[PDB]
């Protein structure tokens, strides 16, 4: 006596399903990227050089501390 | 499914993967929209079920 119930969709319809390929681009320029790296570059050279002057400062007193014991 | 449809594939609507280089790449390819195409083939089914026996 009552209504014939079945699996059916809901009335209207279902929502929208996505299919469509999604990669969104989400990247920098090659130029950003290049600049970085080339100023990651320079500020590291500019470090070394001033470590490197330093150490061969130490190296050169240290040698004249054996000089100075050597007789 | 396109040529000499079957059950109710003619009521559906769904594109056709082509490839150009008849290489893995190109098949590949071809497997993965006609995964998509099968997702906007399902959402039709779903929309339209019919009532009825079975």
């Amino acid at each position: 006596a009552s209504k014939v119930k079945q699996d059916m969709p809901p009335p209207g319809g279902y929502g929208p399903i996505d299919y469509k390929r999604n990669l969104p681009r989400r990247g920098l320029s090659g130029y950003s990227m290049f600049a970085v790296g080339i100023g990651t570059l320079l500020f590291g050279y500019w470090s070394m050089m001033k470590w490197n002057r330093e150490r061969r400062r130490l190296q050169i007193e240290d040698f004249e501390a054996r000089i100075a014991l050597m007789p | 499914r396109k040529t000499q449809p079957y059950d109710v594939y003619d009521q559906v609507e769904f594109d056709v993967p082509i490839g150009s280089r008849g290489d893995c790449y190109d098949r590949y390819l071809c497997r993965v929209e006609e995964m998509r195409q099968s997702l906007r083939i399902i959402s039709q089914c779903l929309n339209k079920m019919p009532p009825g026996e079975i």
